[PDB]
RNA sequence: AUAUCA
């Protein structure tokens, strides 16, 4: 990973080897390049910030390195060659004789027109200076995705097929787990984080064990993923035991087997363990289905998601909002959204939608043949 | 991104006092005190000795979200007897449990050889 | 890749018992579970720590620059 | 009629058929983005100088 | 006139009271609370000439004017935010629009690129204690990181016996077991020396 | 503080004429002052960014430093007893206390009824130690000597706190102080205001002393641009 | 001092400018790097 | 001796066993959260990275650095940054660590919490020192370079509390357990035929009188008696954690007394 | 990247549906949700 | 129909949804940036004036502040660049282009919009953390969940379009649908699953407990309930506890197999002046059901005081529930 | 052809959609800086303005109800039932 | 255009 420029690449901080294993992953590579983590898994219900779908996070842990990742993304430019005399060119833009520069700093720019690697950057800030000499000259130059920020990991400069200048640049970032950020079991058990609690408001067992995931009991039922309750019992004893949880599909393990070897370590053979409320210290009613399973971080992560937009960029055609967050576009009150307003009888909220919130533009037409027609020299 | 700074959760607000004690309106001799960078940690402990108190007629806390590190305790006492005063000695009685408990483990820790 | 310094769940170091647990398997013999539990390491949460580690880094540091 | 599934046969059509739309469906003023004749538009507001005069 | 300061380091806020008892038999009056606000700014300018400070206080006195005086170099000035300190014949020249504000506030809203505040310590509602030809006061100060300590103010008209009031004060520090205190009776126009044993003993 | 004004100018042919009008309007005679206004700038030597510690844009200004002096040290021997009245303006250790202010560039709008600028000030009683001259005091702030001028006039008080100047502008260097309003007098009238309310009702004051005038002398909003002392 | 761009393979530091041949001295391959900023970065550790 | 009383049960460098009698579980517990949270500990809280031609990231290491337990016995002695009056940090509020590491060897070269050095003046406080519970001596393995791979940076150490960071967590799992016989009713116990038989019987069993089915249901019976095991990291020695945490809740609760006062 | 080289693609009787012909050929269960469900096989 | 019967739109804002026992039925929970780039249009009024010239100070950055400034000539000021955005005196009639804030009526909707409850009206309330976060009971008719659904909000410009939404689209109206003439929103999960618990001849709650689960109610008389147990011991049973979200007024009966003026099996439902006298509450009672507790309260009381039964049932249940806890294992499996 | 108010037959109550919108029409207005026809005790919100005002009946506006013919009955807010 | 998200 560390020697290839990808557009994008997501690496997992710590990676753990699942504790309940598959015969078949001995040849899939698997226990040598995970896709997860072994986390300590409470089943329970707690603060209600783990209702449909949600997680509870140990905050904690996360501190600890729980579920970090690296992210690094590569930005290209290239240096064309338009005909016999027009050429971009790398340098550092001066405001005074490049025409719609971008708003965002060039300060950082050595100049050759690049960042050195090691310099920090942020929002809109200028990677790459390029000019397109056309006559002084526009800019051309890139700037760094508005949504995101790090620092940039390396820098290379190279010729092409045909020798064109072009240099590519990697940003690295540590993206930290957050609030909307997806995570599943190997059971299509999805769900994002609700809310992160500390360590001790935290349930926990009288050991001093607590959990890094809380996760709802009412998935369970109506899904009947059984075996994720299995790969836990099993991954408790394997944790316990320092032997390979073997997990694999048509064998003669049993969860009475399991329940036996539990029972042999001090717990309780069905994985229950007696839980304390953290924020009273008081024994809970309940004893809660506690043990290590194994969690993978999904690619769906809350800040490259969110999006919001109160005028902006318009196309020029349709003269209506752009699309997309990429390019700081609206949302779409679309057909059915409409039909929801003309339920409820909001005429005024839909004419705004339609009107003053996109579109809306005033013409001259003529009273005899109603057509726009009429040459409005209004002034 | 939308997180907020982790010394929120103790560092007090500018312009913010730890207290803020506010009548209630629904009892009489009652009262709410607003603790700011404050939780459990605290709350419960206060709580738990009020109701110790024989004049304490009520109390009660809440941390109304986990966003925001706060709790109203509300305290109702016998007429006659100032909730603030409650919780005074509530508050006192708590340190004085406390520096026994010190003095209690010391004492036993420096028997220990290990 | 690379061993975790202090278990996710409970914060106990972890990061020293890496190369002794390493040891106490290869020059002892001994089984996993043992070595785990001769490391001090009790509860769970630190085990699941060493025991479902993959050092990646000795791979990453086979290519030359 | 344009607005579901024919589109642009339905407009040749209503311009040699000389068609006149009389604007009263919402499709139209949604088209023209003037406020609709549905709830809220379904009937009209006026000042009274009679009544305003009353309340001083 | 003649003054000291002295600022208990390691101190709670129980410090004060302790200090309040051990003269409970020196005691004559209490006049009305005082209070007082300790700024630190720190200069922007990067080409600063060596050996001119970045460091800058203000020290505002409650009604004592509602005077801030600004200390740099050795050096301090004296402002008011009082429109009715302001000395008569400049609102009637209208040299002073006669509505004035805290140097302050000037230093944060217009100069705040010079000049950046760095540190807030308050004293609300001190103690006046009156004995025997030494006012004594006494306030808690606090930062925005929870209490930072005991401040005592020591004003004396008695131009001479002096030396032997502030011995005695720091003598009752011995006695509630304050150690590790700092005092300042420095100099370098009253209020001035005053603002600037504040800076010795808490700089 | 907030300086609601007018501005206006007559020749020093009108002088008598336009106090003998002020004094009947006014009911009172006029009063003579004066006042040195001394102006000081950022150091150019020293540089710094032009932002906030949160980052934010200031822009740089200059302080404004303003004091009296006894009329003593404006009257030469040829000025000599000479009615020390309205009239003589037509033959024309520490620190000491100062006005010190910085304004803003005066509001925006088109068609503004009068002139409203903001002003921060503060005042200087004293000062002590080593450095101890007001200049010293400016230069530790980070600010050098730019420029001074010496205002002499007669002053009038009106009702509701209004104010009327008629003033004489002279600038002061070693090579010799000239005359700024040399000709006539700079004409002002304004209204110092701490609710919208009586932002009104003092814009209001200041119009019926324009409409009072009308006809006589005209007052009017001078060009904000002209009212800016930012430096750049 | 100063090594304005650094070799992929052979790890050799190279210093070049504008238009001076987009290669290695000795090995062929055109690859070549940036090398750190020498403004020191600083991160949180947390 | 007074009021609530402790009975040690085991002592160590790493663990405190005991027992804590004639206390309120809300206080039992207010403590066990102030030990996990509020006490004060110096950790690495800024990383400048001259070099690193390492396989790991620049932050990766940064991260690491923060999770090396650092000697906070004197921690009482140091300021906060926030709270001191320089211009970032200075002696008074951190501690100044170096760490500069190279491959020499064919054999790949291994980075500790040894090889960090103290570069401030530590005013002759307990501070700062890596904390090495390692029997070979080397503590916590930060890194792995090769050849020509260099390490070069600097740490800011600071002194803070779990609140902000878990780094600055000065115990590891707290152990808390109390009526080992459900004698309270404070749990239903989940079984399949038998309870007793089905749930395993606690170590503190034996520390307590057995219920004995031939009596009736004690209502009146309140929860006092606290089993607890105090687990240490390093950068504060166990005993400390206990009487810290006391005294960090104690002061916790003082300045509500002061804020009423100054009210 | 495993899963991707050993993708097949089906282009336009119920061809969605999992054959008894498909064991031991194509995974039962590796398959898309919607539009592609079942005529993308999974080796 | 897609640039004129359909069409993107400015005013809009899209992210993950997630859940929030704490707000109250009819709000949304907006992130602090979200917040930050939506404006409403305010026009300069002696009423406002003051305020709207403070967040004009506070500008673009800080929370509650402003972006632009409309003058009567047209030209908008943008308080970001401007050179005045300090000194900038405010004219009755201008426009503050102001940051959405805390109770303003915002149109929140789940795609794909089947439904007139898929786009409904809530209070701002500006939080931390990137995502929107809605109570629980209204997940329903948005058929929303948290394993990864994004939502789509849009802030009217008009005092009149604001209007339009609070008056006629707000989540509370929206509670008892025509779609089927029963409630569209009931109580669900957590708070399900803790209704049932707590309400339990079996289940009593000692003292200390009860003044907690009493104090949460925000809307609570301060009258300490007479334990339907006094000595030996004072204690509170669910039913009683929990009767206290049930306002005054509130007449339910409902018979279910074998249901008796004794209920022995803890059957039915019977609520008396907003008490509940016997039968254990769930899914019948307190769920989108024709017959519901719910149906009633809205239909009874109104449907303000129905949306504040929401937050009112679920913040007793849950934080009953939080120390009550309850979990599922293999062990449930097991026959 | 407008339906004098002696014939008039649509409801003597205000609908929904009517109240929605002289709320939305006067908050509107008194945003505008329009004269208010009632004392404000304290008020500042022009919605809670409006809300106000219909509450005494001092809004001085007509609902022209169209019927589907193209004729209409004229209603004052003063005179339509409010029982919303 | 493919992949994907609920
Ligand atoms: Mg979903
Ligand atoms: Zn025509
Ligand atoms: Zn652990
Ligand atoms: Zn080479
Ligand atoms: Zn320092």
């Amino acid at each position: 990973y560390n020697v290839r420029m990808d557009t994008m690449a997501n690496i997992l901080y710590y990676p753990q080897k699942p504790l309940g294993t598959t015969r078949a992953m001995e040849y899939l590579k698997f226990r040598e390049l995970p896709a997860g983590q072994n986390a300590i898994v409470a089943i329970a219900c707690y603060s209600g910030y783990n209702q449909e779908d949600s997680m509870i996070m140990n905050q904690s842990s996360i501190d600890r390195g729980l579920f970090r990742s690296l992210f690094f993304r590569s930005y290209m430019d290239q240096e064309k060659k338009y005909g016999m005399s027009i050429t971009e060119t790398f340098e550092k833009p001066q405001r005074t004789n490049t025409l719609r520069m971008k708003h965002g700093t060039y300060d950082k720019l050595d100049d050759d027109g690049l960042i050195a690697p090691g310099v920090r950057v942020s929002g809109e800030d200028v990677i790459i200076g390029k000019t397109t000499p056309i006559s002084s000259k526009r800019d051309a130059s890139t700037p760094l995705r508005s949504t995101e920020n790090g620092i940039v990991d390396q820098v290379l400069v190279t010729t092409n097929q045909d020798g064109l200048k072009f240099v590519k640049v990697r940003v690295r970032t540590t993206k930290i787990p957050q609030i909307g950020d997806k995570f599943a079991s190997r059971h299509g058990q999805k769900g994002t984080i609700g809310i992160t609690y500390r360590r001790e408001d935290m349930p926990f067992t009288a050991e001093g064990i607590v959990p890094d995931l809380i996760i709802n009991p009412h998935a369970i039922p109506s899904r009947m993923t059984v075996a994720h309750l299995i790969e836990c019992l099993l991954s408790k004893v394997a944790a316990l035991s320092g032997n390979e949880g073997d997990a694999s599909p048509f064998t003669d393990i049993t969860v009475e087997g399991i329940s036996k070897l539990l029972r042999e370590h001090g717990y309780q053979s069905r994985g229950f363990e007696v839980m304390y409320n953290g924020h009273t210290g008081k024994k809970l009613m309940a004893q809660i289905f506690f043990g290590p399973t194994y969690y993978q971080r999904l690619r769906h992560m809350v800040d490259d998601k969110i999006h919001a937009r109160a005028r902006g960029p318009m196309q020029v055609l349709t003269r209506q909002p752009v699309e997309g967050r990429s390019r700081d576009g609206g949302l779409r009150f679309g057909e059915m959204e409409r039909d929801c307003m003309i339920a409820h009888g909001a005429a005024s909220f839909l004419k705004e939608r339609l009107m003053e919130a996109s579109d809306a533009f005033r013409v001259h037409i003529c009273g005899i043949c109603g057509l726009m027609t009429v040459i409005a020299k209004l002034n | 991104m939308n997180a907020p700074d982790r010394f929120e959760l103790f560092l007090l607000g500018e312009g913010e006092s730890k207290l803020k004690i506010d009548p209630d309106t629904k009892a009489p001799n009652a009262v709410v005190i607003t603790f700011e960078k404050e939780d459990h940690t605290l709350g419960n402990l206060i709580r738990a000795e009020l109701l110790n108190d024989r004049k304490v007629l009520f109390a009660a806390y809440k941390v109304e979200h986990p966003f925001f590190a706060r709790f109203k305790l509300r305290i109702q006492t016998t007429e006659g007897y100032d909730p603030k005063d409650a919780l005074k000695n509530a508050c006192n009685s708590i340190i004085n449990k406390l520096g026994a408990l010190k003095t209690n483990f010391e004492t036993e820790w420096n028997l220990q050889t290990l | 890749m690379i061993v975790p310094v202090r278990c996710f769940s409970c914060g106990k170091v972890v990061g020293d018992k890496w190369e002794s647990y390493l040891n106490l398997l290869q020059e002892d013999e001994l089984d996993e579970g043992t070595a785990l539990s001769r490391l001090g390491l009790k509860r769970y949460c630190c085990r699941r720590m060493i025991l479902t580690h993959v050092d990646l880094i000795e791979k990453f540091l086979r290519y030359n620059p | 009629r344009c607005s579901f599934e024919e589109t642009v046969e339905i407009l040749f059509e209503a311009g040699a058929s000389a068609e006149l739309d009389d604007c009263r469906g919402v499709s139209e003023n949604v088209i023209l983005g003037q406020m609709a004749p549905i709830g809220t538009g379904a009937f009209d507001v006026m000042i009274d100088e009679e009544s305003l005069v009353k309340y001083m | 006139g003649k003054s000291a300061v002295i600022f208990v380091e390691r101190a709670t806020p129980a410090t004060l009271t302790e200090l309040k008892d051990a003269l409970s038999n020196s005691i004559l009056s209490v006049r009305d609370p005082w209070s007082i606000d300790f700024r630190t700014y720190r200069c922007s300018i990067k080409n600063l000439p060596a050996d001119v400070s970045k460091l800058m206080y203000s020290i505002t006195f409650h009604h004592h004017g509602r005077q801030t005086v600004l200390i740099k170099d050795n050096s301090a000035m004296v402002t008011t935010a009082a429109a009715a300190d302001i000395p008569p014949a400049l609102v009637f020249n209208g040299s002073s629009t006669g509505v004035p504000e805290s140097i302050d506030t000037i230093l944060s809203s217009k100069l705040s690129n010079i000049w950046m505040q760095r540190q807030l310590i308050k004293g609300d509602a001190g103690e006046t204690l009156i004995l025997d030809g030494l006012t004594v006061r006494l306030v808690n100060l606090f930062s925005s990181t929870g209490f930072k300590g005991l401040l005592i103010e020591l004003q004396a008209d008695e131009a001479g016996e002096f030396e032997t009031k502030i011995a005695g004060i720091e003598g009752h520090l011995a006695e509630i077991r304050a150690k590790e205190y700092k005092t300042s009776s420095d100099s370098l126009n009253e209020i001035c020396d005053l603002a600037y044993q504040y800076v010795r003993a808490l700089e | 503080v907030q300086q609601l004004s007018l501005f206006g100018s007559i020749g020093d042919d009108g002088y008598d004429l336009l106090i003998s009008t002020l004094t009947t309007i006014s009911g009172n005679p006029p009063l003579l002052y004066n006042s040195l206004c001394t102006v000081w700038k950022p150091n150019p030597s020293y540089d710094v960014e032009n932002v906030n510690s949160r980052n934010q844009l200031v822009e740089p200004n200059r302080i404004k430093l303003s004091k009296e002096v006894p009329f003593s040290y404006l009257i030469d021997e040829t000025m000599m007893d000479k009615p020390l009245n309205f009239r003589i303006l037509k033959s024309f250790e520490s620190c000491s206390p100062w006005s010190l202010q910085i304004s803003d560039i005066p509001a925006a709008g088109n068609n503004r009824s009068v002139s409203m600028q903001t002003i921060a000030e503060t005042i200087i009683l004293s000062s002590a130690g080593k450095n101890s001259s007001v200049s010293s005091l400016m230069n530790g702030l980070g600010y050098v000597f730019e420029f001074q001028y010496l205002t002499i006039g007669v002053k009038f008080f009106m009702k509701h706190g209004l104010i009327l100047e008629l003033q004489k502008i002279w600038q002061i260097e070693e090579a010799g102080n000239s005359q700024i309003t040399s000709g006539g007098f700079l004409l002002k009238a304004y209204i110092n205001v701490s609710d919208i309310d009586r932002i009104n009702y003092t814009e209001t004051a200041l119009m019926n002393l324009k409409k009072e005038l009308q006809g006589y002398i005209e007052l009017s909003v001078p060009d904000r641009q002209s009212m800016d002392s930012r430096v750049a | 001092a100063t090594l304005k761009y650094i070799c992929a393979e052979c790890s050799s530091k190279l210093s070049l400018s504008r238009t001076d041949a987009v290669r290695c001295k000795d090995c062929g391959h055109r690859i070549l790097l940036k090398a750190r900023t020498k403004r020191l970065v600083q991160f949180e550790a947390r | 001796e007074e009021g609530p009383q402790v009975k040690i049960r085991e002592a160590s460098k790493d663990n405190v066993d005991f027992i804590l009698s004639n206390v309120d579980l809300a206080m039992a517990n207010s403590l066990r959260r102030v030990m996990i949270a509020e006490i004060p500990t110096l950790a690495i809280d800024s990383v400048e990275v001259e070099t690193n031609t390492t396989v790991l990231a620049d932050e990766f290491i940064a991260h690491r650095l923060g999770l090396i337990p650092l000697q906070s016995m004197d921690i009482e002695q140091l300021e906060y940054s926030r709270d001191c009056f320089c211009e970032d940090h200075c002696d008074k509020c951190s501690v100044v660590l170096t760490l500069q590491a190279f491959g020499e060897s064919e054999s790949t070269t291994n980075v500790y919490s040894k090889d960090l050095v103290i570069v401030s003046n530590l005013m002759g406080r307990n501070i700062g020192h890596p904390i090495i519970q390692d029997k070979e001596g080397n503590g916590v393995l930060i890194c792995k370079l090769r050849k020509g791979q260099e390490l070069k940076l600097t740490c800011v150490a600071k002194k803070g509390i779990a609140k902000e960071h878990a780094k600055w967590g000065p115990a590891a799992a707290i152990e808390f357990e109390y009526d080992p016989w459900n004698k309270l009713k404070h749990t239903d116990y989940w079984y399949e035929q038998d309870s007793a038989k089905e749930w395993p019987q606690s170590k503190n069993c034996e520390y307590e009188d057995p219920p004995n089915e031939g009596d009736p249901f004690d209502y009146k019976a309140q929860a006092d008696t606290f089993y607890m095991n105090v687990e240490s990291v390093g950068s504060i020695p166990v005993d400390q954690v206990v009487v810290r945490g006391i005294d960090t809740l104690q002061k916790k609760v003082a300045s509500i007394l002061l804020a009423l006062t100054q009210m | 990247t495993l899963s991707h080289l050993r993708r097949t693609n089906t282009p336009i009787a119920k061809p969605r549906q999992l054959h008894n012909t498909h064991w031991g050929l194509v995974c039962p269960a590796e398959t898309p949700e919607g539009q592609a469900c079942g005529l993308v096989k999974n080796l | 129909r897609g640039n004129l019967m359909g069409k993107r739109v400015d005013f809009s804002a899209r992210t993950v949804i997630s859940g929030d026992p704490n707000l109250e039925l009819d709000q949304v929970g907006v992130p602090k940036s979200i917040a930050k780039t939506l404006t409403y249009p305010e026009v300069v009024t002696p009423y406002n004036i003051d305020r709207l010239t403070q967040l004009v100070r506070n500008g673009p950055n800080e929370h509650p502040g402003a972006k632009y400034v409309i003058r009567d000539s047209g030209d908008r000021i943008d308080l970001r660049y401007s050179k005045r955005a300090g000194d900038i005196q405010l004219q009755y009639g201008w426009k503050v282009e102001r940051h959405i804030m805390d109770n303003d009526p915002v149109l929140f909707n789940r795609q794909p919009s089947l439904h007139k409850m898929s786009m409904m009206a809530h209070r701002v309330k500006v939080i931390p953390y990137s995502t929107f976060r809605l109570n629980l009971s209204v997940t329903s008719p948005y058929n929303a969940d948290f394993d990864g659904d994004e939502m789509n909000l849009h802030v009217p410009q008009s005092e009149e379009t604001r209007a339009e939404l609070s008056q006629l689209c707000a989540v509370p109206l929206q509670i008892v649908s025509p779609q089927s003439n029963k409630p569209c929103m009931g109580i669900v999960q957590d708070t399900l699953c803790g209704i049932r618990k707590l309400t339990l001849r079996d289940t009593f709650i000692e003292l200390d407990q009860v003044l907690n689960m009493l104090y949460w109610v925000p809307d609570w008389d301060g009258v300490i309930p007479t334990p339907a147990i006094i000595k030996p011991k004072p204690l509170w049973s669910g039913k009683q506890i929990l009767s206290v979200a049930i306002p005054n007024g509130i007449h339910l009966q409902r018979f279910d197999e074998g249901t008796t003026l004794l209920s022995p099996k803890d059957n039915g439902m019977l609520i008396i002046d907003g008490q509940i006298i016997f039968g254990v509450v769930e899914k019948k009672t307190v769920g989108s059901s024709n017959g519901g507790l719910i149906h009633v309260v809205t239909r009874e009381k109104g449907p303000q005081v129905c949306a504040k039964l929401f937050g009112n049932i679920q913040k007793v249940v849950n934080f009953w529930l939080l120390h009550n806890g309850f979990s599922t294992g293999i062990g449930d499996t097991i026959a | 052809k407008a339906i004098p108010k002696d014939q008039r037959a649509t409801t003597p109550y205000m609908t929904k959609y009517e109240r929605a919108r002289i709320l939305g029409t006067r908050a509107l207005q008194i945003s505008m800086n329009a004269p208010v026809f009632v004392d404000l005790e304290g008020e500042t919100d022009p919605l809670r303005i409006a809300m106000k005002e219909l509450a005494e009946k001092k809004i001085p506006l007509v609902i022209r109800r169209y019927l589907p013919d193209g004729s209409f009955e004229d209603w004052s807010v003063e005179e339509l039932i409010v029982d919303l």
